[PDB]
């Protein structure tokens, strides 16, 4: 099988250099164009450039010319994407993408992408690794109706992503809504995880958050109780 | 290290060696190739190897079946000694002279125009190539594989299509003996209906094709008029030149609705009537050759059918014609179009 | 530089429906267009190339058409796995460009949001900031307007929203709105109110609390 | 654009500069893009166009580098813009075909034209009386002084073509 395997997640600061990579297998690396594609958060796909490893011929989208360098090493079947000086605006997901191979030679007519890497998350920010503060969202008279009540936790001020949130060590899965994190003016991330449960159970059953943030190796378990 | 080169090549044969201006050396028997770690450009038409092959086949053509009179379009009438002793069509290979080498694109993606081939192999000589001359179809070719593929001119809509070996396509021509000295039959064997379907499916998938994707509107098309070598399929058997009327075969292979046709041409048959001619138009130079009356006896020739010569014609998205071609030279651009001559320097 | 314009940006349909997306090129690209499918958190997947050719393995319910500038992608009978975003891409003109996407989400009966509100915890107040969370649960369609009011004073520029992906089973959305203030400014006012507008509501609904009660 | 004028029922020979590498296919096509003539090797091909029955080329000049299209028995409908094509290098030529017919008494020289032309006529008579017009020339009362051959000239912008008609009464 054809496989494009990219390097892992990256967290850098503005001004630093960065090289991410993509190692291929299952086909003749030298005889097919391979490209890099950017997907900014919540946005579409942008073709950045491509290289024909067999002779180092390169192409760049006019908006990325001079800001990135694409290269390849045939001895290890790998293509590289390099920035000399990162900006915060370079924060996005980056995809390795191989051109369609069986093009009868017409790579300029069939310049579409049949195999993709898993993607690489690249975060560029001046912020520093920081674990989250977890605050309870206690159920109240203003979080209840029809015998069902809403409660949750506020996972605030952490960098970088991601954060995982469980409820009662995974025993509670129904009604849970863990929201996608937002980026604040401070440069730190926040998110909330809420769950609806029967009001009758508030007095009896205990509800605890399970917040893990591996980048800072912080695990937290905050109990959320009424009043 | 090398650079592209244009220099005369030397030919090599296994049995007979002389014809016209051409003289070949003995074949050494080595058909090995070595893989290279390089990217190179290949082109079956802009190619000194196939250009030279076309010239040597022309030299062979006029010495294998000897004409009695050569009529040039200039007006010269040239008589020559002629008999019914003919040379069979041969196979020969080309060999790079010292200081030169032959590259070859060893890639199934090769379609006769490849600005970047990264599966290059090198050798001193080429494969053996078939030298028979015909229109419409190619016979006894050496390039058939278990797939259909197209050499498509990089700057035109000229093509030559390699038919799939799987379908076992053949042609048996026979002019029975007497005691009808100038008329015969040619029988088309093999799974012709599937082979043509696969040709059309192959065209639909090709990056160069922007016509209809409805294969019911893609059709083998006989030329409407012109020289007889164009309107009939042109071939030879036992030193006699055959001209075959192909209407019934086209009706049959495409399963056409023939009601709108003259009654004589409404038939759908896998065999076709052919006739022998003594005056032919020459295919490589403007002129006419005159040959002796047909020989006596039973004339029979069994051939594989390995290629289809055609232009792919469309002006919109509603109809595509695979127009049968009399461009004899395309046969040899299929035979050797994957080679390139380079100067080892 | 060829621009690809996809219509519509979003579209709702049910299992078994016949859906068709459009893509238009700022100039003619002949028949050289590709379609991709992308699901959240995963790489694009090629479906069609050269406008009408299906990649190996793609189910036959996918079909493509068009030439010149107007192209379409059609799914004959939508299946559960087909709910995703779809991109077109012209693939014969350097630089190569994509459409901005067409999202295909599940259809359901309109459902108004359950509005809840959470005052800031005392732990957070002890730390120096206050976060008021407004929660809209299990609504449809996704469009919603959430305005904050502090003592009937409209707030602007100090709140952030987050929306879930459409749920798999009941096909609704949820949205969180978070108002952030100093502990100081939070103790200078009394009424904090979350005003929600949405199609399933004939008049905007409000959820409010009084500080310290 | 080059323009060539022909007389109805006559023959015309359009020319094309056939100078390029060997084994380059040349084509004569009409404006609707259907082929009329073509070269394949040293063979002549003729297309679906049913004008091809009256179309031919001069093979003696194929060596000197000329791909002519000769059309016999010209019809008014043969008027068209024809294209000599070779690997997407086109050279056009507009052919216009006219006919000049006839019928004390009155003479009426009528001119037959294809749709889109704007022709003029300038006839002379045996006696030297000139006369001009558009579609038709008229001499309402024939003098008998002019029975003979009328040298006429038909014009279309820069180019002209000459007719000769014999008249009695
Ligand atoms: C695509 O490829 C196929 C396959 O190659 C081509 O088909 C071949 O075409 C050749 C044409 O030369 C056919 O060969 C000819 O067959 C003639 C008829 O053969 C039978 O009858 C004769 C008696 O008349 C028998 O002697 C034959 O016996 C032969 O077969 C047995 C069994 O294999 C052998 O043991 C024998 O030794 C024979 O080989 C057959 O029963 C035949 O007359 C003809 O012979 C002349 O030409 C050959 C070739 O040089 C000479 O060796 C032979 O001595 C004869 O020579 C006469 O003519 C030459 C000049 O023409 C003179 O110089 C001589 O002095 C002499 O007078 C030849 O063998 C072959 O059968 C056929 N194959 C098939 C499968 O159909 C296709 O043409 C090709 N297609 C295209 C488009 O190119
Ligand atoms: C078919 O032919 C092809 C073509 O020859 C062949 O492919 C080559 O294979 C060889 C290995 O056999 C490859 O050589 C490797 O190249 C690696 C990449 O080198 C480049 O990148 C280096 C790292 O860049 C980072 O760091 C630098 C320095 O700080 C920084 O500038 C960059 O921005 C980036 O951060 C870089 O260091 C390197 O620069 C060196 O070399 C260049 C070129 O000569 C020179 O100009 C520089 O001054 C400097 O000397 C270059 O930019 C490289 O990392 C790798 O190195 C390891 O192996 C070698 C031995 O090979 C050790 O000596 C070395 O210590 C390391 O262990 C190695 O050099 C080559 O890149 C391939 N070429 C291509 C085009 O793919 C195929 O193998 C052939 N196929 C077969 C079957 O034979
Ligand atoms: C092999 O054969 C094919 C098929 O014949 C041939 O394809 C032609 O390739 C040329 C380019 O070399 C194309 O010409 C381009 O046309 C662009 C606009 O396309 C539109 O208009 C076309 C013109 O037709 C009009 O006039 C005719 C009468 O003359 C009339 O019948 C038509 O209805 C129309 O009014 C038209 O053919 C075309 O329609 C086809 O294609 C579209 C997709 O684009 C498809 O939707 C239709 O169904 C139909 O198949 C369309 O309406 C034009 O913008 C372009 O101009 C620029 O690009 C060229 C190329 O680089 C530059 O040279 C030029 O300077 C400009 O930059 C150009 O004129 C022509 O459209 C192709 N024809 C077809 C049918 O596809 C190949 O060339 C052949 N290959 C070789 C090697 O010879
Ligand atoms: C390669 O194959 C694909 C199919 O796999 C093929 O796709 C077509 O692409 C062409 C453009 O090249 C389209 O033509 C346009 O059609 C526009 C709308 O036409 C409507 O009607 C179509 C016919 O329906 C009737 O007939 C069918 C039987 O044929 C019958 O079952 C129906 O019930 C009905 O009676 C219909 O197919 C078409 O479908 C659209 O909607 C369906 C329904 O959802 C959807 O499934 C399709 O995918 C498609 O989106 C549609 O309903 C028409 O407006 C447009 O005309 C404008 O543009 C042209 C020029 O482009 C102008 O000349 C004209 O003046 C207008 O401005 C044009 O006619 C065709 O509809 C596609 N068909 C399909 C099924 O996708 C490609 O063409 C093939 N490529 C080649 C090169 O052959
Ligand atoms: C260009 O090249 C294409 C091939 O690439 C070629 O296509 C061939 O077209 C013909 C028709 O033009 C095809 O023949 C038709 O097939 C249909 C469908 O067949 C299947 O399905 C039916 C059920 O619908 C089954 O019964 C059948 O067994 C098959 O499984 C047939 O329905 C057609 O039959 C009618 O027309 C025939 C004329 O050829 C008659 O012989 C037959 O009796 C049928 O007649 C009746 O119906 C007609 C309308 O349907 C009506 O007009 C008649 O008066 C009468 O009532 C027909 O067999 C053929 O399969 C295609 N071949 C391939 C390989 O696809 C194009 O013809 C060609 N174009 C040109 C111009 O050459
Ligand atoms: C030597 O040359 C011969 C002649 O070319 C060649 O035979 C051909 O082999 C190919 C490949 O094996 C055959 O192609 C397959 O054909 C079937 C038949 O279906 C078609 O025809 C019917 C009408 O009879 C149509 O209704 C139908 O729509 C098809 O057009 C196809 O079903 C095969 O498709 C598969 O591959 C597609 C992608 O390529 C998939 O989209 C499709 O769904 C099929 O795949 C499925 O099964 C796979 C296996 O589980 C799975 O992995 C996929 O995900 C998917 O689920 C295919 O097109 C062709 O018919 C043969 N032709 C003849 C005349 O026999 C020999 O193979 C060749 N030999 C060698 C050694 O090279
Ligand atoms: C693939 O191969 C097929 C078959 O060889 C080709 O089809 C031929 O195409 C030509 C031109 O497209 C056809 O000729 C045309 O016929 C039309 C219909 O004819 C009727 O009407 C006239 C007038 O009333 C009658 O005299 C006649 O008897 C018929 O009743 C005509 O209308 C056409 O004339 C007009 O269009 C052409 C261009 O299309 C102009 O040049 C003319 O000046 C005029 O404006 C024309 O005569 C022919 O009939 C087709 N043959 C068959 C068997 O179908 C395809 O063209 C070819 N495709 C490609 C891409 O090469
Ligand atoms: C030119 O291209 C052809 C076609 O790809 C090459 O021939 C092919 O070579 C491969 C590799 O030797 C053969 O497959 C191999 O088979 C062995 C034995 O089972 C297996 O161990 C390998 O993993 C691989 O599968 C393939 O069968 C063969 N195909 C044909 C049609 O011969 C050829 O080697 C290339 N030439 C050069 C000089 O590179
Ligand atoms: C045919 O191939 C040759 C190469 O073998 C091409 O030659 C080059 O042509 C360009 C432009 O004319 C020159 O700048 C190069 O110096 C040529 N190289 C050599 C080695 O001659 C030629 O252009 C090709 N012809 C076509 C029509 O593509
Ligand atoms: C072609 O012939 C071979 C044997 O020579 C046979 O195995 C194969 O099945 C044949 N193909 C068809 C389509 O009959
Ligand atoms: C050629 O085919 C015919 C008919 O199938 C057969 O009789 C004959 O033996 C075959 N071989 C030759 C050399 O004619």
């Amino acid at each position: 099988e054809v496989q494009l395997v990219q390097s892992g997640t990256e967290v850098k600061r503005p001004g630093e250099s960065l090289t991410i990579s993509c190692k291929t297998s299952g086909y003749s690396f030298s005889g097919t164009w391979i490209s890099w594609v950017r997907q900014m958060p919540g946005k579409g796909l942008e073709w950045m450039g491509s290289i024909y490893p067999g002779d180092s011929d390169t192409r760049y989208h006019p908006s990325f010319q001079g800001h990135v360098t694409i290269s390849a090493d045939r001895s290890v079947s790998t293509t590289y994407l390099q920035w000399s000086s990162l900006k915060a605006s370079d924060t996005a997901t980056y995809y390795c993408a191989r051109s369609y191979e069986d093009n009868y030679g017409y790579y300029d007519l069939f310049f579409f992408f049949d195999y993709w890497g898993q993607g690489a998350l690249v975060t560029v920010s001046s912020a520093s690794t920081k674990g989250p503060s977890v605050f309870p969202l206690a159920p109240s008279s203003k979080s209840t109706s029809g015998g069902t009540a809403a409660l949750g936790c506020l996972v605030k001020d952490y960098f970088p992503e991601p954060v995982t949130v469980s409820w009662n060590s995974g025993a509670l899965t129904s009604g849970v809504h863990t929201f996608p994190a937002v980026l604040q003016s401070s440069g730190l991330y926040s998110l909330s995880s809420v769950v609806t449960v029967p009001s009758s159970s508030l007095g009896t059953q205990t509800y605890i958050c399970n917040v893990n943030h591996k980048p800072s190796n912080t695990k937290v378990d905050k109990r959320v109780e009424p009043k | 290290a090398w650079r592209n080169a244009t220099i005369p090549l030397f030919c090599a044969t296994k049995n007979r060696d002389t014809w016209g201006t051409t003289q070949c050396l003995p074949d050494n028997g080595d058909y090995s190739e070595v893989a290279l770690n390089v990217t190179e450009s290949f082109d079956a038409w802009n190619n000194t190897v196939t250009e030279q092959a076309i010239e040597d086949v022309w030299q062979l053509f006029e010495t294998s079946i000897k004409p009695c009179v050569k009529l040039s379009g200039s007006g010269s009438v040239i008589q020559e000694s002629c008999d019914k002793h003919y040379w069979d069509a041969i196979r020969f290979r080309y060999c790079a002279p010292p200081g030169y080498a032959l590259l070859r694109c060893n890639d199934t993606n090769y379609s006769g125009f490849m600005p970047k081939c990264s599966k290059v192999v090198v050798s001193s000589c080429t494969r053996m190539m078939e030298t028979q001359t015909s229109t419409w179809f190619g016979f006894n070719g050496t390039r058939a594989e278990n797939r259909t593929y197209i050499y498509w001119h990089g700057r035109d809509n000229r093509t030559i299509i390699s038919l799939n070996k799987y379908y076992n396509l053949t042609m048996k021509c026979r002019r029975p003996g007497g005691s009808r000295p100038k008329q015969a039959w040619c029988w088309f064997g093999g799974k012709w209906k599937d082979a043509i379907k696969e040709v059309k499916q192959t065209i639909v998938k090709h990056p160069r094709y922007t016509g209809t994707n409805n294969t019911d509107k893609i059709n083998l098309t006989a030329p409407g008029g012109g020289d007889p070598e164009v309107t009939f399929m042109w071939t030879n058997c036992r030193g006699e030149f055959l001209y075959c009327k192909m209407n019934w075969f086209l009706n049959w292979v495409e399963d056409r609705n023939t009601a709108n046709q003259k009654p004589k041409e409404q038939h759908k048959r896998n065999y076709v009537p052919c006739h022998i001619r003594q005056i032919i138009n020459t295919w490589h130079k403007v002129g006419k050759n005159v040959y002796l009356p047909p020989r006596e006896g039973d004339l029979t020739c069994n051939s594989t059918v390995t290629s289809l010569i055609a232009n792919i014609d469309w002006i919109d998205g509603n109809q595509t014609n695979i127009t049968m071609s009399a461009e004899v030279a395309e046969l040899y651009r299929l035979e050797l179009g994957d080679y390139k001559l380079v100067e080892i320097t | 530089d060829i621009q690809m314009t996809q219509s519509p940006s979003s579209l709702s349909a049910s299992v078994g429906d016949r859906v068709t997306i459009t893509c238009r090129a700022s100039q003619g690209i002949s028949t050289y267009l590709a379609w991709y499918q992308q699901k959240p958190g995963k790489a694009p997947k090629l479906l069609i190339y050269k406008a009408y050719l299906l990649q190996n393995g793609v189910p036959s319910r996918f079909s493509g058409g068009g030439s010149g500038t107007d192209f379409t992608l059609t799914i004959s009978s939508l299946q559960p796995e087909d709910f995703a975003t779809y991109y077109c891409q012209q693939h014969n003109n350097n630089p190569y460009t994509f459409g901005q996407g067409t999202k295909v989400e599940i259809k359901r009966t309109v459902a108004a949001p359950s509005v809840f509100i959470f005052p800031p915890s005392d732990e957070q107040l002890k730390s120096g900031t206050a976060s008021v969370v407004c929660l809209l649960n299990n609504f449809y369609p996704r469009e919603a307007k959430v305005q904050w009011k502090v003592d009937n004073a409209l707030q602007s520029g100090n709140s952030q929203e987050s929306v879930t992906e459409q749920d798999s089973k009941d096909s609704t959305y949820s949205l969180s709105s978070t108002l952030t203030l100093s502990k100081a400014d939070y103790e200078k006012h009394k009424v904090y109110a979350c005003e929600v507008t949405h199609q399933g509501l004939s008049s905007p609904v409000t959820k409010s609390f009084n500080r310290g009660e | 654009k080059k323009v060539v004028l022909g007389k109805k029922g006559d023959t015309v020979e359009l020319t094309c500069n056939a100078s390029q590498k060997k084994n380059t296919q040349f084509h004569w096509k009409n404006s609707n893009q259907i082929k009329i003539l073509g070269i394949q090797g040293s063979f002549l091909t003729k297309g679906p166009s049913k004008l091809s029955d009256r179309a031919d080329s001069r093979k003696s000049l194929w060596d000197q580098g000329q791909f002519s299209m000769i059309i016999k028995n010209l019809k008014i409908e043969d008027s068209d813009t024809y294209i000599c094509e070779v690997e997407n290098k086109k050279e056009e030529v507009e052919l216009l075909v006219f006919g000049l017919t006839a019928n004390g008494q009155s003479l009426t020289l009528t001119l037959e034209s294809p749709p889109g032309s704007s022709p003029s006529v300038k006839c002379r008579s045996p006696g030297g009386k000139n006369i001009q017009g558009g579609r038709t020339i008229s001499v309402p009362q024939l003098e008998r002084q002019d029975s003979g051959t009328w040298t006429c000239t038909v014009s279309q912008d820069q180019k002209t073509v000459e007719f000769k008609i014999d008249i009695v009464v």
